[PDB]
């Protein structure tokens, strides 16, 4: 098991650099140095079924690591030779595009149909079914997606669906009580069946 | 005969793999121990390097290499390469890679805003402070570039102590033999709460607030049934969070937001029914808690 | 053991479980495989098993030539065993596909 | 071999099979076998309910791929019969399902 | 359904070839095994196939005297019994393993045949 | 001729954790100390001699007697860390070792989350009967607890100990079929606070909330909200099943979940029976149905 | 649930023998949970004997030193304590108890359904 | 809600002894959280002693050198620090603190409910 | 995917040839191509193909170091330099493309076979 | 925005002390690394801080001649160059690591300054 700096914020479209670092444990570069490093990798037939898609040939470096905290202090005796190999890869996002992002777009889009219902009571109670549909999808997401200390693209779509549905609940209530007279029937704003999806798409573009 | 002064350095490569329920965590790094032993002959009277399996051969012949125990390690640590540098004047520098599971006292009650102290405790396994004492302790950690992609945010430099541990059940006729020298290393860290703010706390806030919309419905039947769809949505969110969040033997902050949502919805159910079966005759005025019910909730939430 | 497995047709997928054996240090001038025989389990009823073994075990004996390595010393003898199997789609048809329909 | 098709009412047979690794039954043979199991206080708290004392067998395994009378090995076989404790599955799974 | 045959009377030291015809849903003869039961004694294992290819399980009294073979073409098994002794006198039954996890356990066999008598003087 | 070797033992328990309810196991990290007196010996400077880890083997090979002590109730080989021999010139030998092991014990979780357990450690020589080696005394030292509100288990009382003899019927092969055993026991109770506020309290509000179907005024409303309630218990039973431990029997919470099902189901029957036998009179069981539930609950 | 009755004790000279019997009746499907205890005036009730966890084993107090034997009769739901080479220190009333729960065969706390007891007296 | 009160300090000559007491009151479940600190004029409050994690152990600062000893009376919610072989370097105010939380009992930052303190002056 | 073999012909024992297989269509690389042969009456048998790890190549047991596989990924071609021929090598040498599975030596895991090139040794 | 300085012409065996001034949104100086690019040749790595404290990564040609130092307060890093040689003649750039995991890869650095010319003659 090897460790590395990995950033998954662009998941499922992230790119990683898998590295191996090699260094003598006890002999400095005045006693033992690396003269050259050759790397060989698997011959891929078809990467379609592969979780990761390798890009480019393996990269290599030879370098000197100088340590400031070595007890003895003899001239030029605190440097070690280091080999670094890097493998670049891109995640195969096919599974996450067709099974995660697409259904979530259909769920969020379908939530915009509440503005086509005829009664205020219908628009409000249905939104809660939409709200419950995103929560249901959030659980389906979490149980499969990798754990992270930050939100990914999919996590932000889930958040965007919550906001949209919540913003619609507000707009539904507002239009039905806006006029503060009892006959609050702002059909003009209720005719934001086009303006609400466009307002959503606008905020998301930023 | 004075005690052997041992200078210790600890390099910490990584702290990860927190187990919340067992209150443990993993640490990868090196431990360097220097001290002066008996003078000895070495090839070319130069510093001699001895690695891994050859170390044991030297101990059999007389070399003194005391075992330094991690007090708070869980099981045997995974020791990788290890090394001795032997000097003719008697100096010995022991160096070894280690990966271990370490335990500590961890309070996650303020999750996801909890602070933690990752500690390493080092102590000789067999020699008291009359025989072996720690003279100094240096700790070196990773150079961080951007802590945004990291689960934990380190705060301040590593703290170190050198103290003595006295054991009551070693009292012998020969006194002053029941006290051991201990090194303590502390790393302070706060959790990175971004993911939980945006993906857990924010949505839960929207679900709870949206349930206050029932008081804007105009039929008693609509108000009451919608509340059951709201209770159902909190239970649905309850196990969405239970799948990601850590297992604990106590409630946290998110756990209490959830219980509050249960209470709000259940309280509104009582109110919607009270305002319909206890009048002289629907009480559509008490239903004007559209503002009084959220306000009352935030008020109670202020404690 | 690892191998190239394709589960796209799941739960109706077929797989080739492979064993590859080779001397670690001795080329085919020093050590070469002369024959390979494979014996498997005697099956009573396959309806309970996750996989169904279709056909006898296939075997190969080939030579692997390594470029990264005297002349004629860069070639190792390799045994390959292959067990063809087919998944039992029963559980997935009744508990997953049918309710989804 | 374990068949869970009658879950949660399934019945299993836990087996240990012991055999010399290198010495055939002309060189090493098992003369007898005795088994001792746990004395159960009460099984209501246990996941499996043991039924009967341990069963034993001593047989000879003949291998056709070792080519005179040198291809038979002595094998011990122990079997512990047990039935699954179904209480939990009856009350928290089957019953609520019937109601639904 | 199973049917045995090949029993009879033989002199101590002689041989016999028992046959078990199998009919019905039986994908392979591996599930079949031989048993015997003398008057007053319990039905004891005799022979069945081993788990791994090339192996066969025999009771400890066989001592290499019996040999189980199979004719998957005719869907049958044969018990070739040699060096018979008076101790081998019993009714030999043919059974079919119907699950369980013990090749040597009669409890795991059903579809028993009528049995065929073997008698040695 | 010679009497049994008297062995004095001391056990330091650092942490009992990692309970596995279904396997009835628990993890224990601590130290074991074993002291006995051997043949007097010479030591450098006539001070106690220290032998650590791999060096111990050389001494056993050179004739030093170090009996193997086994944790009778340990599941698998324990994870032993550093280990040490201290040899005194007068003959005393003190064996010390760090251990981490999984231990088994009869554990009854039927009263969860209000269950009480007895975590035990059983020590017994592996080869020497009590005519060759007996345990003279046992001392146990446990952790000093600050505040137990954060701790999953609340320790109660001091650790109990026992020294007894185990006699084995199968060792009749004159009178050397007995073995000395040490037994340590840690009494503890579970911290239920988490399960009351996050599991039993919400489930109560849900079961109670289901009873409001008797306040809906149309028959089509009572029966349809009942399915919403039924669906809420299902969603909740799954929330619990994902957190609470796996057991071969029902617990208090499970019976509550089951009671939620029965209450909702019975209500669904009363709603239909009252309709076809529009009788709103019996629909006034708003107080009858909850009381009958609580009455049956006690039983 | 169950009830326990001891018997077989009496007066005997130092070095003699006695055989105590305990009969159980009620909701008990095994005699493995039964255990013998003794309690003389002046001291606390101390453990004597009970069955071991693994088949074939038996747990005895350190003061038995092989002199007492615990036998069984699962058919008749009875246990027997054959006490030989008796000493004057063995004088006490011997109680028979059934294990209620816990997980410590040696702790009387985990035992209930105690019986009246049988007096065992040993003189010189 | 916890209150701590120290006592036992005073004037003493080099090589003399003092015995400090600390009484805890309020919401406190055990004296294990209590720990002794000291602060000199123009110096940082430094750790002195507190109970150890495992029973029978006690943590002492490096300058104690076996001279001080920490004991307790849980029943009365009190801890005592016996100070022997005092030197002029031990002159300071000795504070009693209760461990709030954290996982470093040697860190003053993990302690609260500090007391007024008792002055210790070692003259020489 | 379309494959076309070339380079066959007649040669005497101990001669040499250089077969070529041109790939045209949708191919991810030449790693997926492998040489096979089929004499009259004998099954179609594996000859050579690339190995799983870089620098390695799989050869049938009868090659005995005589043949050598090479590739020009740019031109999208693979070459088979055959040396020290023998009469037993006479056959039709096809060119297949691994269509999946994990048995490079298995013809059943190859497809898009070409028209084949005849090679005859006297 | 990054700005280098300290360049200049020097005779073989001489010294220079390059300086890099950081201004803007950089958490610390641990992110800055020195590179150089000569006419025609590609930009190559010279030096930067190591992962673990106290360590520094130098290119194989440094051979102990150059030293990287920093002043986290002033947000600057200095490259003390000694024993310079004609082969060291190039434009020395100062870059800031972005991400990836390869302190030696220029692909993972950005915000390059205008550079500073270093000339070593004989
Ligand atoms: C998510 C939670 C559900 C959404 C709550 C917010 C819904 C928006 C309500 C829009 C109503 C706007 C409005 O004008 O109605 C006023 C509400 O009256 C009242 O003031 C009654 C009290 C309710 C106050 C709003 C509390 C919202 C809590 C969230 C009265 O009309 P007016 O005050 O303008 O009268 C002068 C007329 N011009
Ligand atoms: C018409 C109604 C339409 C409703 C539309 C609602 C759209 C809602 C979109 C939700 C987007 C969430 O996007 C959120 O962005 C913020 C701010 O960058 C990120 O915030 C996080 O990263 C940034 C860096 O970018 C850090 O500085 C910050 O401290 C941290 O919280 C969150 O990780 C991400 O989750
Ligand atoms: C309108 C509805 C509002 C309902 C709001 C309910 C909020 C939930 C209360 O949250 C709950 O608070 C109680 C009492 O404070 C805490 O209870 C805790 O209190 C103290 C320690 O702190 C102990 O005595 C107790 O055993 C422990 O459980 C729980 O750990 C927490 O889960
Ligand atoms: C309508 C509202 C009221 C419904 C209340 C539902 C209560 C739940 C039933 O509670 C259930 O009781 C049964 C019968 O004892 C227990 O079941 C168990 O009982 C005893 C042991 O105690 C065993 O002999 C029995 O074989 C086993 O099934 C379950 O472990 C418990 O889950």
């Amino acid at each position: 098991s090897f460790s590395n700096d990995m950033d998954f914020r662009l998941f499922p479209f992230d790119r990683q650099q898998f590295v191996l670092e090699l260094e003598p444990f006890s002999y400095n570069n005045q006693q033992l140095r690396f003269s050259d490093i050759q790397v060989y990798t698997e011959n891929i037939d078809n990467e379609e079924i592969d979780e990761w898609w390798i890009r480019g040939k393996a990269s290599t470096h030879i370098s000197d690591i100088r340590y400031d905290h070595l007890s003895s202090v003899q001239p030029n005796q605190n440097e070690f030779s280091r080999i670094t190999v890097r493998i670049d890869a891109v995640r195969n996002p096919s599974y996450y595009l067709w099974s995660f992002i697409l259904p979530l777009g259909l769920i969020i889009a379908a939530s915009w149909s509440v503005f086509w219902l005829e009664s205020f009571s219908e628009r409000l109670q249905t939104s809660f079914t939409c709200m419950l549909t995103v929560v249901a999808y959030a659980f389906y997401t979490s149980n499969i997606l990798p754990r992270l200390p930050y939100t990914t693209v999919i996590d932000q779509m889930i958040i965007a669906g919550y906001g949209s549905i919540f913003a619609a609940i507000l707009l539904i209530i507002f239009a039905h009580h806006r006029q503060a007279n009892g006959v609050e029937d702002d059909l003009l704003i209720q005719r934001s069946r086009l303006a609400f999806p466009l307002g959503f798409l606008a905020i998301g573009s930023v | 005969a004075r005690p052997v002064d041992v200078s210790v350095s600890i390099f910490i490569n990584k702290i990860y793999g927190v187990n919340t329920l067992e209150q443990t965590y993993k640490v990868d790094g090196y431990i360097v121990a220097q001290w002066t032993g008996k003078p000895r002959k070495t090839p070319g009277d130069k510093p001699l390097i001895v690695e891994n399996t050859q170390i044991e051969r030297w101990i059999n012949n007389g070399l003194w290499v005391p075992a330094l125990e991690f007090i708070n390690v869980v099981g045997s640590p995974d020791t990788g390469n290890k090394r001795l540098m032997l000097f003719p004047d008697g100096r010995v520098i022991y160096n070894a890679r280690f990966l271990g599971s370490f335990s500590n006292d961890m309070d996650f009650r303020l999750f996801p805003f909890d602070r933690q102290q990752f500690v390493l405790e080092l102590e000789p396994f067999s020699y008291n402070n009359q025989q072996l004492r720690f003279s100094d302790i240096q700790v070196y950690t990773e150079n961080i570039d951007n802590e945004e992609i990291d689960e934990w945010w380190i705060r301040g430099k590593a703290s170190t102590h050198i103290s003595d541990i006295r054991y009551d059940h070693l009292s012998s006729v020969q006194p002053n033999q029941n006290e051991f020298s201990r090194i303590t290393v502390r790393i302070d860290a706060v959790r990175n709460p971004s993911y939980y703010l945006w993906s857990f706390i924010l949505p839960l806030g929207l679900i709870i607030a949206a349930s206050w919309s029932v008081f804007w419905l105009e039929s008693f039947s609509e108000r009451l049934q919608t509340s059951f769809t709201c209770m159902l949505t909190v239970v649905a969110y309850a196990f969405y969070t239970s799948n990601i969040l850590p297992r604990l033997p106590y409630t946290t902050v998110i756990d209490q937001m959830i219980i509050a949502g249960y209470g709000s919805i259940f309280a509104a159910i009582l109110l919607i029914i009270f305002a319909h079966h206890r009048q002289a005759e629907d009480d559509l005025l008490i239903q004007r808690s559209r503002l009084a019910f959220p306000l009352g909730f935030l008020a109670i939430g202020s404690v | 053991f690892s191998n190239d497995m394709d589960f796209r047709l799941f739960p109706f997928d077929r797989q080739q479980f492979v064993l590859e054996l080779e001397p670690f240090s001795y080329n085919n001038q020093q050590l070469r495989f002369s024959d390979i025989q494979v014996y498997t389990e005697n099956i009573d009823n396959e309806e309970i098993d996750e996989w169904w073994i279709r056909g006898k075990a296939s075997t190969h004996i080939s030579d692997i030539r390594y470029d990264h390595l005297q002349p004629n010393q860069n070639e190792f003898s390799r045994i390959t065993v292959r067990i063809d199997a087919v998944r039992n789609p029963s559980y997935y048809l009744w508990s997953f596909i049918l309710p989804l329909g | 071999d374990m068949d869970f098709r009658l879950f949660p009412f399934d019945r299993q047979q836990f087996v240990l099979e012991l055999e010399p690794f290198s010495y055939n039954n002309q060189q090493l043979r098992f003369s007898d076998i005795q088994v001792y199991t746990e004395n159960i206080d009460n099984e209501e708290i246990d996941e499996w309910w043991i039924r009967g004392k341990a069963s034993t067998h001593i047989s000879d395994i003949r291998y056709d791929h070792l080519s005179p009378n040198q291809n038979e090995f002595s094998r011990i076989t122990v079997r512990i019969d047990a039935v699954r404790n179904p209480s939990y599955y009856l009350w928290s799974f089957i019953l609520p399902l019937g109601l639904i | 359904q199973l049917q045995e045959s090949g029993g009879g009377l033989v002199q101590a030291g002689g041989s016999l070839r028992l046959s078990c015809a199998a009919s019905g849903r039986i994908f392979s003869t591996n599930v079949m095994g031989w048993f015997r039961q003398a008057p007053g004694k319990e039905r004891e294992f005799v022979a069945t196939v081993g788990r791994i290819g090339g192996s066969t399980v025999y009771a400890d009294f066989v001592k290499g005297r019996f040999t189980l073979s199979r004719d998957n073409a005719k869907n049958m098994v044969y018990l070739q019994m040699n060096s018979l002794k008076p101790e081998d006198t019993a009714v030999y039954y043919c059974g079919a393993r119907i699950g369980g996890s013990d090749r040597l356990a009669p409890e795991n066999y059903g579809y028993w045949g009528q049995g065929t008598q073997v008698t040695v003087s």
